RNA sequence: UGCGAAAGCAGUUGAAGACAAGUGGCUUGUCGUUCGUUAAUGGCCU
């Protein structure tokens, strides 16, 4: 009765091609600017901008029709690169969109109501392994193609020509060049500009594509002044650029933060200077009097050119990556946030905002997970320094070779994310770096985003030396599982080169929400329980046995345990009972368990399963000594002690499995675990890997890593479901892509999470007059 | 599923009262009663009585007589009140009701004319019951239930003659059908090893359970779901479980089949005619504290042989789970042959255990984690190496690295060989703090003592250390404190342990003042090496020299 | 507020406390003052409680703390915990007050079963102090 | 986009304007207007003084009594007032007009100690002198009472009624022995007596079901529907002199009752959770007659304390042209009877300060300067030091300063090392500045005076911390 | 860079190609180069 069904949405899937872009955004509007056609990795979303909802999705698994283009195993780099508005084949005749992914697969997708099940899966001849773009105007569409050196691609401008041979589009081969380090297209597409690197120095060209009009090249050594002839490469290096639609103005945003403006005929130099970090986002208006700029500071800054001044937008809560205006009269700013508070994933954030009061309409998220390391081609953006958030200019080949060969020669690849599920409304919390993301996966979006520290997350853009002021990372938060409290615990760091910079220090607090609001109010905080400088790593919440989920027992890596129960005579949270066995050793590989009726407390220390009672906080030493065994000892270093119900149990160590019965105080069964995992985990991570059902056990997940023919970029989910304390392998669900965690949603189902972040689940005459008046309505 | 087991009318009171059981007796006239009092008069007795009941006040009692009637008796005053003989066949197991709770004239023939606890308060004739043999009176909404050998189940309530429910319950010849403590079921015992709890809301068997020992007298206590089953040839009542606010411990019901073991409390000494010794003192069933001891209906010590995955052909998609021997030899036949080789006819030499450890599974002369280990195989291997064979070089370097020895390690203080004891006091985590404490309070003070103090801080809790060191020989600790005051942080935290263990006053002043000087140079070395730790333009005119 | 952006962190009016403490689970020698301390711990009155406990002298503090009752020694030690919680600038002469209840009364607080529950102010405050005492000695050295 | 983040007993201690007026003798007890106690009377010797809720002095008084007077009591309508003296000729006369006397009728020749009207009837007045009998006089025909309420063993001294139950009069004598007579009875027996021990000081009825009596060094409660006590309190130096009760006023306590006990502090218990004080505030000695005003004082609310010396302490809580106006007339309509209503307001927040906006604009230097001034708060300075250490780099905050700017930092760490919560962090502050600024002190040898002064006081404080740690080590040993 | 723990433990620290500069040639420094080792006065609004 169980089966794989991958359901919910994932990443926005932009042009994740380092310098192979000038736009890196094809989230288009209709020509009636009311609905937003945005691609994903998992869907196509059509949004009503007047309500910020989805009027129609085109999911990437519901049709084999489309997903023959992308449902394969290792070639899942089928990313989506261009959207046009009308039928390309027929001349302008009604409104259904066309779609190109990275392989030149022409798709003609339906746009209104319900789709017709014949998408014209057209394909041009040469588009075998490429698509940079096509560029659009009336009639003529001109494809930018890439062939193969010094790590420079070759860009060619061919034309889609299609007049009467109704089953073949043929290219027309206008332009050729073989050297690109950075390129860009205009906001109307009628002009582009690239660089060439061709030594007596590097050079920059600006070319037309729809005529013979303006085709020129010039070395940028003239644009580089004597100050940047002298000083370092962060001043010599172009970070971003922009061109005008007219063809008389070229912005070059240099990596220091200066924004040069050069002309076309006379080639003057003109300098714009406010940005302190590097600049990544440069675009002109359609009239070319305002220059939109977004850098690593959290501000959206737009320059009026004929005053050379600026209007700000202070707190975008992230890092701006690309921005332009795209209204035909120029009323809508499309842009990409990134918010690199987690360096693991390139988790962007698509949004547009009005030009009226700069209010944001339809912040389009993906699910933003909290991994442990970089995933699969996760490069870092170009800053001036090799900071903790990104690498510098000189470490491009260095960091890409380091990450690629690290994933080749590594053996430690867990990145197991911790989440939670809310028993009020069944949305899943991604506890972010010093924050949360409450994702309601029923319609694959968010609801809010609360900050969870009193740090420097919000009120300051992180600049070149403040980037190493990382924010206090939270580890986890516990729901009171009536859905009432976020009991969060977080670790915090100081800036380095300080005597108090040694320790990473700890703080917990308590959050209450009503069912009305989506935020949480802070009830109380507790700064370093169990004394100072002690981790509080494993805390367990309680069922409705004691006071309708008021029990939360805090633990330690040292092995101390305290009990914590809410009360109302003291309108506050406080503790109940105290224990700190101060071992002079420590071990952060600790699990815990607790009985669902409230009887047994299980401390799974470093290979000793000590047993306390509930009532008196101590080791149960009764008055009989007839198999009242209140201390187990397991085979090796364990990571989980899990109780599925009050009779039997699963403990998990590094090498094998074991099952325990406690009414019948013995061991039961065993499965192998080291034939599955080699060295993949860090200690304590099997706890957040597997999570029990209320009835039907748990799903131990096989961690695999598919070898080359070192691991290649094929991956696994061959998950085998277990029922009722290690009894049946009743389903081996096969899948070609990775996994991080599996949780239980309360309809006896098991939601799993992909790294390519797709959430899924294994679970259970007057009529003619009326019609013609409906046609005459508009 | 059992509880704490021991012990090898008025149905709610107990001792300190007048007479809570004027109880019927087999091989007597009808009945008798005894105090640990009141009279036991004639209630139109002298019949085939096997049971007896009253009006639960011990002054208007009766004697349940097999003549279809129940006439009142006088047990306190002497003025018995009149009654009415209803049936004419057998009422030797009759019982009066409360003030209009449950009374009907279904004596032995299913003739259930409903009435009250009176002779003149009569109700409608609910005589539609078939030929039944199991008549029970429960207090859910007071209800007489009939299980019939025409097999059927039914229940009626004596409020306005309301037949609640009933179906065709296939009830055969059983042993003991008591009601359940939750009142919505009944433990109806099958003959030898079985007692089915049947949910008495629809006469359906809800859980047909098996019994660990012989079940002959099953009676459900004033508990959550606990019953007592007394065996055939004994007065032993096993306490099993499947009323929670003030849970009763004794004087719940009067039912057993032991050696005249009626009036069944936990302390069932004061009986009605028996006058016997006493038994259990256990309360009702707890939440989850009794079930960790009460391991009945299943008693075994077993484990699987580490079952692998359901074989996955992935020779094109290998898992990167080893560069070494992933699937090792878990051959129990090879392990049995190797252990029989170690305890075989070569046993005169240490080669008999060395070559057996070689011909056993791939343990690299010291290393665990090839868990070729069932509990019986493990303890027989440990017995053949702990027999009358510190000798072997492979096996006794393989066994400091074992987390499982489980209390035969009292021998470790007595056996005194240096390097095996050093490996055992650094690695194997089964050597208790008693042995650790006397080996610490040895006064030869070498790296053995350093390593066991490191082990006491690596494994042993401070509160157990304190309450174990509270009462021991004072001469060892005072001699060691004098030695260390004359002439390392493991020893200083052990000094903290013993100098919290000293108590308040039970010492002298000169030795402790010299210890105060020792700890004065301790505070000065502490402050001086933490000091070591956190230690670790142009003026107006000058006269210049330059060459010409 | 724009619901396309993140909501802001705040504490509001949360009760700030670290993870330590919980409440729910004829002369012939010297005549030093007793009955004024008795009527002082009848009420909670700062003026007369200061005129009895403004003391500084060793034998005076000894005789006062011992010659009062052991049924008030618990709440007297808790009131001295209140004093060292209100201020620790002037801590020198009143540390003597805090310490002599622990010195001269030894059996009564031990026979009292709930020490750390009702006494959750004093040793919790002194261990809040002595938490950063390794850090304080490191900083000062 | 978004904004920028920002980083009971209090009610009874916001009672102030506690002024003093010394009488010429002691204050027996007081009274309050029952319909509106915006005036109140105190019973001075040979005069009764009546004060308002505004001017807080005598607005009217009567002083043609000839002996010391004892009892002043308003009728429930609050128009006339009764006064009993030591002569035993109890006088009733109209209030808000002192110079008229309605009727002065003699009681027994013993001094009439207490005299109070019926709580709901407007024409029958209870008097009690030391004749061992109390009287329910009728002011329509004040020639003989209706009831010679006899049945006392000695010295009937304090009267009260039961509020909702009319026929029950609770009198109290100097025998314990709180009697409660029925007015339809013979006037010789109560239906039962309440067994107080001491001579009762006075008794009030705080419910129609529960009364509180006080006499001796503890006060008692008494149930009347079952003759039961549920409560006593005796934490007073002398006997609880007077009682008072109030219902439904503006506090975190719904209803209060106070007991005043000749020992400075007056205690404020509550029948919400069985009679615990919030906090009792002292006075200038033997407090004899002390009460706060009743419910309908409407904001402005006075507590008065007439001591046995006689000084009254009064502590009170107190909460262009027509053509231009026609030009700007439509300012208050605010959208009542028309279709839709917009609301797009930004809120004028709390007052952002100069140091706060210095943090907002990275003005770290003048943020430090605004921290280290005596005009700003000390805990504000601690919090801004903690927050800017957590926020920014102290190196780039101190990247160009000298010792003339560094000196208030050291001058305030001089007193802030002794703190409990900021000791090691201000030690880290001086640690950074001496970590990177030794060249300044070796050029200018000035501020090492404060460095060595700091050193000796921090040796004192580290000795203090060491001895505190070993004293809690004594607690650990005697656990 | 690897393990591990809020801890120490082991190593990279290469080469080629091209260019720049000082002196056809030589000498000093780099690379939005293939390969290997796990190693710029420019700062946040209504």
């Amino acid at each position: 009765q169980y089966k794989l069904s991958v359901v919910s949405g994932g990443k926005p899937a932009l042009n994740n091609l380092s310098s192979v872009t000038g736009n890196k955004n094809i989230a288009r509007l209709s020509q009636d600017q009311r609905n937003y056609i945005i691609p994903f990795n998992n869907q196509i979303k059509v949004y009503s901008v007047e309500t910020r909802q989805c009027v129609k999705t085109l999911k990437f698994a519901n049709n084999s029709l489309l997903s023959g283009i992308f449902l394969q195993e290792e070639e899942n780099n089928e990313s989506i690169v261009k959207i046009l508005l009308g039928d390309i084949t027929v001349p302008q005749q009604a409104h259904l969109i066309t779609v190109f992914t990275n392989n030149g697969h022409v798709i003609v997708l339906n746009y209104k109501g319900k789709l017709v099940e014949s998408p014209k899966h057209f394909k041009i001849s040469l588009a075998d392994e490429k698509l940079a773009n096509v560029f659009h105007s009336e009639g003529n569409y001109r494809i930018l193609t890439t062939f193969k050196h010094n790590s420079l691609q070759s860009y060619r401008l061919y034309a889609l020509t299609f007049d009467d041979a109704k089953k073949q589009f043929e290219v027309a081969h206008q332009a050729e060049w073989h050297n690109v380090i950075l390129s860009n297209i205009s906001s109307n597409g009628k002009l582009l500009a690239h660089m060439c690197k061709d030594v007596e120095h590097k050079s920059i060209s600006v070319v037309s594509l729809f005529d013979d009009s303006v085709n020129l090249s010039f070395p940028l050594g003239s644009i580089l002044s004597s100050q940047t002839q002298s000083l370092s490469y962060n001043t010599r290096y172009v970070s971003s650029m922009a061109i005008d639609n007219m063809g008389q103005q070229l912005a070059v945003g240099f990596a220091s933060g200066v924004i040069s403006i050069v002309s076309l005929a006379d080639l003057q130099i003109r300098l714009l200077k406010w940005h302190i970090d590097s600049v990544l986002s440069l675009s002109f208006s359609h009239d070319g009097s305002y220059l939109l700029s977004g850098g690593w500071e959290k501000v959206m800054s737009l320059w009026q050119l004929e005053t050379n001044s600026q209007q700000f937008l202070p707190r975008l809560n992230g890092i701006i990556i690309d921005c332009q205006v795209l209204g035909p009269q120029g009323n809508y700013y499309s842009l990409i946030l990134q918010m690199t508070e987690n360096n693991s994933n390139s988790d962007y954030q698509f949004l547009l905002l009005n030009a009226s009061d700069l209010t944001s309409k339809l912040s389009i998220n993906g699910p933003l997970p909290v991994f442990n390391s970089t995933i699969k081609h996760i490069q870092q953006p170009i800053s001036a320094m090799n900071t903790k958030n990104s690498n510098s200019i000189t470490s491009l080949n260095h960091s890409k070779k380091k990450q690629s060969r690290k994933l080749i020669k590594s053996r430690r690849q867990d990145f197991t994310t911790n989440v939670e599920i809310n028993p009020i409304n069944k949305n899943l919390y991604f506890p972010h770096i010093s924050a949360v993301q409450i994702f309601d996966f029923y319609k694959n979006e968010q609801v809010n985003y609360q900050y969870l520290t009193s740090g420097v997350n919000n009120s300051m853009g992180k600049v070149r030396f403040e980037l190493n002021l990382q924010d206090p990372i939270i580890t986890d938060l516990k729901f009171t599982k009536d859905g009432q409290w976020m009991i969060t615990y977080e670790i915090e760091y100081p800036p380095n080169d300080l005597l108090s910079s040694k320790d990473l220090t700890h703080i917990l607090k308590f959050w209450t929400k009503n069912d009305n609001e989506t935020n949480w109010n802070l009830k109380t905080k507790v700064i370093n329980p169990h004394g100072i400088s002690v981790p509080i790593t494993k805390i367990l919440p309680s069922p409705r046995s004691v006071n309708n989920s008021q029990g939360c027992l805090t633990a330690d890596n040292n092995g101390g345990l305290k009990f914590w129960s809410f009360d109302s005579h003291e309108s506050n949270w406080c503790l109940k009972k105290i224990s700190l066995p101060n071992f002079n050793h420590f071990s952060n590989s600790v699990s815990l368990a607790w009985s669902q009726d409230g009887s047994l407390i299980f401390h799974g220390f470093d290979d000793k399963l000590q047993i306390l009672d509930f009532d008196t906080f101590k080791k149960f030493e009764s008055l009989e000594n007839t198999k009242t065994v209140s201390e187990f000892t397991l085979d090796s270093e364990i990571q989980t002690v899990k109780l599925i119900n009050d009779t039997n149990l699963i403990v998990a160590t590094r090498t094998t499995l074991n099952a325990i019965n406690l009414l019948r105080g013995q061991v039961i069964n065993s499965f192998d675990l080291y034939p599955f995992v080699n060295g993949v985990y860090k200690n304590g991570h099997m706890d957040r890997l597997i999570t029990c059902d209320e009835r039907t056990g748990n799903i131990a997940l096989v961690i695999n890593q598919q070898l080359t023919d070192v691991p290649t970029i094929n991956y696994k989910s061959r998950i085998i479901i277990f029922d009722s304390d290690l009894s049946t392998k009743l389903g081996n669900f096969t899948h070609h892509e990775y996994i991080s965690w599996i949780g239980w949603n309360y309809d006896t189902d098991f939601i799993f999470l992909d790294i390519e972040s797709t959430l899924g689940v294994v679970g259970t005459n007057s009529d003619i007059f009326a019609e013609q008046l409906h046609k005459l309505s508009s | 599923d059992y509880v704490q087991v021991a012990d090898g009318l008025m149905v709610n009171k107990g001792n300190y009262t007048l007479n809570v059981i004027t109880k019927a007796l087999e091989d007597t006239t009808d009945t008798s009663n005894d105090h640990l009092d009141n009279k036991a008069y004639t209630g139109s007795d002298e019949f085939l009585s096997q049971y007896k009941i009253k009006a639960k006040a011990k002054v208007m009692s009766i004697k349940i007589d097999t003549k279809n009637s129940l006439v009142i008796a006088i047990l306190q005053n002497g003025l018995i009140e009149i009654f009415d003989f209803k049936l004419t066949l057998l009422h030797s197991f009759d019982i009066s009701y409360d003030n209009l709770k449950y009374a009907k004239w279904f004596t032995e023939n299913g003739t259930e004319y409903v009435f009250v606890l009176c002779p003149l308060q009569d109700d409608k004739v609910c005589y539609k019951l078939l030929e039944l043999t199991d008549c029970g009176s429960g207090e859910s909404s007071p209800i007489k239930e009939l299980s019939s050998t025409i097999i059927e189940g039914f229940s009626f309530e004596n409020s306005k003659l309301c037949y609640q429910f009933g179906k065709l319950y296939k009830l055969n010849q059983g042993k003991i059908y008591i009601y359940s403590l939750p009142h919505c079921q009944l433990q109806q015992v099958i003959e030898f090893p079985m007692v089915d709890k049947l949910s008495p809301g629809d006469d359906l068997i809800s859980f047909q359970p098996v019994s660990v020992n012989r079940v002959l007298l099953t009676v459900n206590n004033v508990i959550y779901l606990l019953d007592l089953l007394h065996c055939s040839t004994l007065s032993q009542r096993e306490l099993t479980h499947v009323v929670i606010n003030s849970e009763k411990s004794h004087n719940s019901k009067t039912i057993a089949i032991g050696i005249s073991t009626k009036n069944g409390p936990n302390p069932t000494s004061s009986l009605e005619i028996i006058n016997i010794d006493v038994g259990t003192n256990t309360l009702k069933d707890s939440l989850g504290k009794s079930f960790q001891v009460g391991n009945n209906d299943s008693s075994v010590i077993l484990k699987p042989l580490f079952d692998d995955k359901d074989i996955n052909d992935k020779r094109v998609k290998c898992n990167d789970v080893s560069g070494d021997s992933s699937v090792p030899v878990l051959h129990c036949n090879e392990v049995i042959e190797k252990l029989s080789a170690l305890q075989d006819n070569d046993i005169t030499s240490f080669d008999d255990i060395f070559f057996k450890e070689l011909k056993i599974k791939e343990e690299h002369y010291t290393e665990k984690d090839r868990y070729i280990s069932d509990p019986g195989f493990l303890n027989k291997v440990l017995d053949l190496i702990f027999g009358k064979f510190p000798k072997t070089l492979t096996f006794l370097l393989t066994h400091p690295l074992f987390p499982l020895s489980r209390t035969r390690n009292l021998l470790s203080l007595l056996r005194d060989q240096p390097r095996l004891f050093k490996q055992a006091i650094v690695t194997c985590p089964n050597l208790p703090l008693n042995e650790l404490l006397e080996e610490l309070f040895s006064i030869r003070n070498r790296e053995l003592l350093l390593d066991i103090s490191f082990r006491i801080l690596q494994d042993f809790t401070r509160d157990s250390i304190k309450q174990e060191m509270k009462k021991l020989s004072k001469l060892d600790v005072q001699n060691f404190i004098e030695f260390i005051t004359s002439g390392s942080t493991q020893l200083f935290q052990l000094l903290s342990l013993v100098l919290d263990s000293i108590g308040l006053f039970s010492l002298e002043g000169a030795l402790l003042e010299n210890l105060t000087l020792y700890i004065d140079k301790q505070v000065e070395i502490a402050e001086r090496n933490t000091e070591l730790w956190n230690l670790i333009a142009l003026p107006t005119y000058t006269m210049e020299y330059l060459d010409i | 507020k724009d619901l396309a952006s993140a909501t802001n962190y705040v504490e509001g009016n949360a009760r700030v406390t670290s993870g330590d403490n919980f409440k729910h689970v004829t002369a012939t020698t010297t005549g030093t003052v007793t009955v004024i301390l008795s009527q002082a711990l009848q009420s909670n009155d700062h003026s007369l409680l200061e005129t009895v406990l403004n003391n500084r002298d060793e034998r005076v503090i000894r005789d006062t703390i011992f010659r009062l009752k052991p049924a008030l020694a618990v709440i007297l030690l808790e009131r001295l915990a209140e004093r060292i919680a209100r201020q620790t600038h002037r801590q020198g002469p009143l540390n003597v007050w805090v310490k002599w209840c622990l010195i001269i009364h030894g059996g009564y607080l031990v026979s009292i079963p709930n020490l750390m529950s009702t006494l959750s102010s004093l040793h919790s405050t002194l261990k809040r102090r002595s938490d950063l005492l390794p850090r304080l000695l490191a900083l000062d050295a | 986009s978004t904004a920028r983040p920002r980083i009971e007993q209090r009610y009874w201690r916001q009672y102030t304007s506690a002024q003093l007026v010394k009488e010429h003798n002691s204050v027996t007890h007081i009274s309050f207007n029952p319909q509106h106690p915006h005036d109140f009377a105190v019973t001075s010797s040979t005069r009764v003084q009546i004060f308002s809720s505004r001017t807080r002095q005598v607005i009217k008084t009567f002083s043609r009594f000839k002996d010391v007077v004892y009892s002043a009591s308003f009728r429930s309508d609050g128009k006339l007032l009764c006064a009993g003296d030591a002569t035993g000729l109890v006088s009733v006369y109209d209030s808000y007009n002192p110079r008229t006397i309605l009727l002065s009728i003699n009681a027994s020749t013993h001094p009439t100690h207490v005299t109070k009207f019926h709580t709901q009837d407007n024409k029958i007045l209870a008097t009690a002198s030391d004749d061992r009998v109390t009287r329910l006089w009728d002011i329509s025909n004040a020639y003989e009472p209706q009831l010679e309420l006899t049945g006392a063993t000695d010295y009937v001294r304090t009267l009260s009624f039961i509020p909702a139950a009319p026929h029950l009069v609770a009198t109290g004598s100097y025998d314990g022995l709180i009697r409660l007579y029925d007015t339809r009875s013979s006037g010789s027996t109560p239906i039962y007596s309440l067994n107080h021990d001491q001579p009762v000081e006075n008794v009030i009825a705080v419910s129609p079901t529960q009364i509180v009596s006080c006499g001796g060094n503890n006060f008692k409660v008494w149930d009347l529907t079952s003759n039961k006590k549920l409560y006593e309190r005796g934490n007073f130096n002398k006997a609880v002199t007077c009682l008072d009760y109030v219902e439904n006023f503006d506090s975190p306590m719904q209803s209060a009752l106070i007991a005043s006990s000749l020992d400075g502090h007056v205690k404020v218990f509550d029948p919400l959770d069985n009679f615990q004080v919030k906090f009792g505030w002292k006075f200038s000695g033997p407090v004899l007659s002390c009460a706060v005003s009743p419910s309908t004082a409407q904001g402005n609310r006075h507590l008065v304390a007439g001591l046995s010396s006689g000084l009254l302490a009064i502590r009170t809580k107190k909460k262009k042209s027509n053509n231009f106006q026609r030009m700007m007339r439509g300012s208050e309509y605010q959208g009542d009877q028309e279709h839709i209503i917009h609301n797009d307001k930004v809120r004028s927040q709390r007052r952002m300060r100069a140091f706060e906006r210095n943090i907002n604009q990275f003005k770290w230097s003048e943020a430090l300067d605004n921290a280290f001034v005596p005009g700003m708060a000390k805990e504000l300075t601690l919090t801004v030091l903690q927050e800017l250490r957590k926020r920014g780099k102290v190196r780039v905050a101190l990247y160009g300063r000298d010792e003339s700017t560094l000196e208030p930092l050291l001058n305030w760490c001089l007193k802030g090392i002794e703190d409990v919560r900021s000791a090691s962090i201000v030690a880290d502050w001086v640690a950074v500045v001496l970590e990177l600024y030794g060249n300044t002190l070796e050029s200018s040898p000035v501020l090492q005076e404060l460095m060595i002064d700091l050193k000796t006081k921090v040796r004192h404080e580290i000795h203090k911390s060491k001895e505190a740690q070993r004293i809690e080590g004594m607690l650990q040993l005697l656990t």
